[PDB]
RNA sequence: AACUUUAAAUGGGUAAGAAGCCCGGCUCGCUGGUGUGGAGCCGGGCGUGGAAUGCGAGUGCCUAGUGGGCCACUUUUGGUA
RNA sequence: CAGGGAGGACAGAAACCUCCCGUGGAGCAGAAGGGCAAAAGCUCGCUUGAUCUUGAUUUUCAGUACGAAUACAGACCGUGA
RNA sequence: GUCUACGGCCAUACCACCCUGAACGCGCCCGAUCUCGUCUGAUCUCGGAAGCUAAGCAGGGUCGGGCCUGGUUAGUACUUGGAUGGGAGACCGCCUGGGAAUACCGGGUGCUGUAGGCUU
RNA sequence: CGCGGGGUGGAGCAGCCUGGUAGCUCGUCGGGCUCAUAACCCGAAGGUCGUCGGUUCAAAUCCGGCCCCCGCAA
């Protein structure tokens, strides 16, 4: 049987990039962060305080509560057929906001953008994303050119 | 028409002793550094122990000391006549430095006592250029570039217009 | 031979470190204990004051750490004391205390703070700490950057903290670093502390070189000689400037004219020309061989 | 003394080398892995022949060396001692185990280190020999009787390629012409036009 | 397999609105250059119900039997098998 | 830092001094992995935050304990400007 | 156009060599009385301005290395799902989708935030 | 191939765990004693600790892979 580890098998998913060791950028502690964020985890090996659960890598959650050097996210695993929203504190090197979500936020304005302009003008606008619909009927132009042939090669011995 | 802080200085002499043995043997010659460099000067410990000549790790076996200023430029005249204004090829170092041993204290000119004895010592002189202080600050370190080197072979024909040391094959 | 060092799996192989840390001007460990803010904040302005001493100038700012990269809010400099009346002497220690006075001073006029805080007008060097007033907004707070400098007792980085502390800013600072505080004792002399700021430790040293020799003082000091500076009235000289710095602290930018538009500089040679450049060279090497056979 | 090769033939485990986790392991039977007249330039051998393997199994250290003396065994008898260079492409590093008994069973059942092997798939070349154009029927027959000391079957083929190197030997007499390959004794080196100029004078001077 | 600069396919989180945006204003003993910042309270205005397809969902008690498994494609450990 | 090169009476392959290169190839109490260069490594100065007391969470998990740890809160401190 | 102070991204920024730098600026530099610290004012600290771009630094160049970004390798290797496909096996072929990385060959060689200068 | 254990002056030995100084019995060699041998007396040498590597400030000492011998497992 294996063993019980807090970091069994982090060997590569805790360890930094290739030519990406030695100080942290200082731009991650000086980002801010609310209650509600969307945000996704990522471990990092340089700060060994406050570092999440392997079970925690990869994992995208909300913030709910904020300290002075963490935050605290509430987030989903599945432990044996359910699904428990459990709450960890998780230190700021270990944090990213998701850009998940932005791209509804953003969105939604051209969607409040589209409604009240062109209300005045009564032109009903699509909102509603629609999956890549099959294409319509179009002409291609041979000019010049006839369409050359194409040739199965013969078979030869590379090796 | 060169630039006059292109001229060849002196950083530092750095002068030491030896003795390979702490206790009386060695704080005898420390007071030789001290009378003859005017300084108070600083012990220099073993690396680690080697059992063939008697020391041990940490320990103390040699006394070395530094000297700047018109002093090194004084006690470097007074060596070179101990070996009467001649130096080898290979005493020269390829980054501009040299430096030789001579065989005991007593030719600079101090009297021998008994209570003391008699020691040898050794010297080295390193060269340098206005503006060899960049390397070693601490606020904006950083390297003197290729052409504010001194090389081997403008270290020893500043020691031929200079000091009218002739360098013999040896 | 043996192995050489720099081959290209060295190169392959090295990472460089931050810009500013090549250059030797940052100290990223002690700017992660600096100026970042605790994150229950929420984008609260976190004011540190940085005080450089440069070989002719001295340069005191107080900024905040800004995403895009710390905003200065406030700025003096050395070089503007010609204009409050002292000339020369603009490295010392007590140039220190006045371009921290000055920026003291400024940056409570633009905040409307100008009346409230006065700090110390009567200069003691005691240790003095700026209080808030109930009713009224509080006083400013910032911290000091001291950057690489190496803070030992009597350094001019604390002299423009003593400038800055007069001038109605609640800097927390313990007066052990200021000149006067005796080691062995362990006891602070405001008076000794009064002679740096109000330069008379200069003072000593240029009646000291009137009794050695006549010579030394000359190549010392001259621009003292110049401007006509004579240690008499150095202590009434800094006096005038303190009151002259309090009364009009606010800054004026010199204009600027219209530039010519011309490089001093060394275009980039472009690939067509540096494609060229080895058709030729590859020409002529033919060439010139052809001469020799 | 050993097992048969039929057990350890197919490519069943994962790579098993010697290392300091897999230590005693005893030397493998083959050591000179290139022959004949290996201390020759580039442009006397231009043919160069192949035996290209066709499934993805093991050949043990043994094999190898067994055909390795009948390929020379042949060769030598044909074109001389120093009319060819044999190239075998193929090192042993896979360490195989016996699990040695004299009761336990299979109560801690871990093999020894009984012997080097070695993994080859199809379209791999084991065995290459450079020779003069004229000796070619040579090199398929010398091949073909060491065919018979390797297990399953495999096929004998004539390389495009100037010798052992990567070129083409219809290209190779270019490249020298106006000087893109220099002959670094019995292999080539390509010389690209992204390096100083300096060295660009030296070849051209 | 107990090496890796690279690096898939398959896979694992999150989002695809009304519990969402945009305003105006109070409270705070939290933080303070500054109604600074944050949080909570209210009041108001926006419905084209903001990807496809399919399906009524949510929730509380009591609870038997089970806790010796086996086989098959693919991956894989030990073993010659 | 490990290491390498060049020099200097004893001194040599290495005892000690000096210069240059040196992304870590050294060291961190240990087996291994991750991490660390104005440091987490080496050397000094001062100290006992290895102190007292509520809660919350993670880790094995049944999502129960013990152990370990993570963000906090109230004190009393140490250290540093 | 460019510099200084504090930075963000942290090699398109680094490394090796060479060339040019008007003005300010940054520095080299001159000394140890005071503050301070060393064997040594070499370092640090303190007090200055005789000389200077020699160096640091800025810019540019090398059929430069490195780094970044593309083509090729290659629809290759590999891989989801499928067959009463082949083969004694080892393995291979086909349908359905997805799709790499070396060698090799091209292009580029720091942008930018706040404050304060200079070229007036 | 498995576990427990040893190898050291010429024959046997001590000294290790708690490393800072290698001792002893017999034996070899030289001299004396005797006419000569023996016995006895005087004096001196002989110990890389089986090999490799690490460790500690230093390895016979502490540790790991390997050669021989005694008897053991099947």
């Amino acid at each position: 049987t294996n063993t019980k580890g807090k970091r069994r098998g982090t060997r590569y998913m805790f360890s930094r990039p290739f030519r990406k060791h030695g100080v942290v950028p200082l731009a991650t502690y000086m980002r801010i962060y609310k209650k509600g964020d969307i945000v996704d985890i990522k471990g990092m090996g340089t700060v060994q305080k406050g570092m999440p659960h392997k079970c925690y890598h990869g994992k995208t959650g909300r913030v709910y509560n904020v300290t002075q050097h963490a935050v605290g996210i509430v987030v989903n695993k599945q432990v044996k057929g359910k699904i428990l929203a459990k709450r960890i504190n998780v230190r700021i090197e270990h944090i990213k906001h998701s850009k998940s979500r932005d791209s509804f936020l953003k969105r939604v304005k051209e969607n409040d953008q589209k409604k009240k302009e062109a209300k005045e003008k009564g032109t009903w606008v699509q909102l509603k994303r629609q999956p890549a619909p099959p294409r319509e009927a179009h002409f291609v132009r041979t000019n010049g050119k006839e369409p050359e042939l194409l040739e199965p090669i013969p078979y030869e011995f590379m090796a | 028409k060169e630039n006059p802080m292109r001229e060849l200085r002196i950083r530092k002499l750095c002068l030491n002793i030896c003795v390979g043995e702490s206790g009386d043997r060695l704080t005898r010659a420390a007071k030789v550094l001290e009378q003859l460099t005017g300084q108070t000067p600083v012990f220099s410990k073993a690396r680690y122990t080697v059992r063939s000549f008697g020391i041990r790790r940490n320990e103390k076996i040699a006394v070395h000391c530094t000297v700047r200023g018109a002093k090194a430029e004084e006690i470097l005249e007074k060596g070179l006549k101990v070996r009467e204004y001649e130096l080898r090829k290979n005493n020269f170092s390829d980054t501009g430095n040299f430096g030789f041993g001579i065989q005991e204290h007593i030719d600079l000119g101090i009297k021998y006592d008994p209570s003391i004895g008699i020691y040898g010592l050794d010297f080295y002189v390193v060269l340098g250029r206005p503006g060899f202080s960049i390397a070693d600050k601490k606020r904006r370190t950083g390297c003197i570039g290729a052409k504010h080197r001194i090389s081997k072979e403008e270290a020893m024909r500043w020691f031929q217009q200079k000091y009218d040391g002739i360098i013999l094959p040896g | 031979f043996v192995k050489v060092v720099k081959n290209k799996a060295y190169f392959k192989r090295y990472q460089v470190k931050f810009r500013r840390r090549r250059e030797g001007k940052t100290d990223y460990y002690a700017r992660k204990r600096l100026v970042i803010q605790d994150k229950n904040k929420y984008n609260t302005p976190k004011y540190r004051m940085i005080v450089r001493v440069t070989n002719r100038d001295i340069i005191c700012q107080i900024a905040y750490a800004r995403i895009e990269g710390d905003m200065i809010v406030c700025a003096a400099y050395a070089h503007e004391l010609p204009k409050y009346g002292v000339k020369v002497g603009l490295t010392n220690y007590a140039a220190a205390y006045c371009t921290g006075l000055l920026l003291a001073r400024r940056l409570l006029n633009r905040f409307g703070m100008d009346k409230i805080y006065e700090g110390q007008v009567e200069v003691t060097g005691d240790e003095y700490n700026v209080e808030s007033i109930d009713g009224q907004p509080g006083a400013f707070t910032c911290y000091l950057d001291a950057g690489l400098a190496r803070t030992t007792t009597g350094n001019k980085v604390f002299g423009a903290l003593k400038g800055a502390v007069d001038g109605g800013l609640s800097i927390p600072h313990s007066t052990k670093r200021f000149p006067g505080y005796d080691s062995e004792s362990k006891e602070f002399n405001a008076e000794v502390h009064r002679k740096h700021i109000m330069g008379q430790n200069v003072a000593d040293y240029m009646r000291y070189l009137m009794e050695e020799d006549e010579d030394a003082y000359k190549k010392q000091f001259s621009q003292y000689i110049k401007n006509n500076v004579t240690p008499d009235m150095m202590e009434e000289m800094y006096k005038k400037a303190h009151a002259a710095i309090r009364e009009n602290p606010v800054y004026e930018k010199k204009p600027k004219r219209e530039v010519k538009k011309k490089r001093w500089n060394r275009p980039k040679m472009s690939l067509a020309q540096k494609k060229d450049r080895v058709a030729q060279k590859k020409a002529s090497f033919l060439r010139a061989q052809e001469r020799a056979a | 003394g050993r097992r048969p090769a039929r057990c350890y033939r197919y490519c069943k485990n994962k790579p098993y080398p010697k290392s300091r986790f897999c230590r005693g392991v005893p030397d493998a039977k083959i050591r000179i892995f290139d022959l004949g007249r290996k201390k020759a330039k580039v442009d006397e051998f231009p043919l160069c022949g192949h035996m290209v393997s066709d499934e993805y199994e093991q050949l043990s250290s043994e094999a190898l060396e067994a055909a390795r003396i009948c390929a020379n065994k042949y060769m030598v008898k044909s074109c001389g001692k120093d009319g060819f260079h044999i190239r075998v492409r193929l090192h042993p590093f896979h360490v195989i185990r016996i699990n040695k008994m004299l009761q336990t069973g299979m109560r801690g059942a871990f093999g020894k280190p009984q012997g080097t092997v070695a993994r080859v798939h199809i379209g791999q070349v084991i065995m290459s020999i450079r020779t003069k154009l004229q000796n070619k029927e040579h090199v398929v027959e010398a091949l073909r009787r060491a065919k018979f000391k390797f297990p399953g079957r495999q096929k004998i083929h004539i390389s495009k390629k100037w010798g052992f190197t990567k070129f083409n030997a219809d290209e190779f007499e270019d490249m020298v012409a106006e000087k893109r390959l220099i002959p670094d004794g019995c292999g080539v080196k390509y010389i690209p036009n992204r390096g100083p100029l300096d060295k660009w004078r030296a070849l051209h001077s």
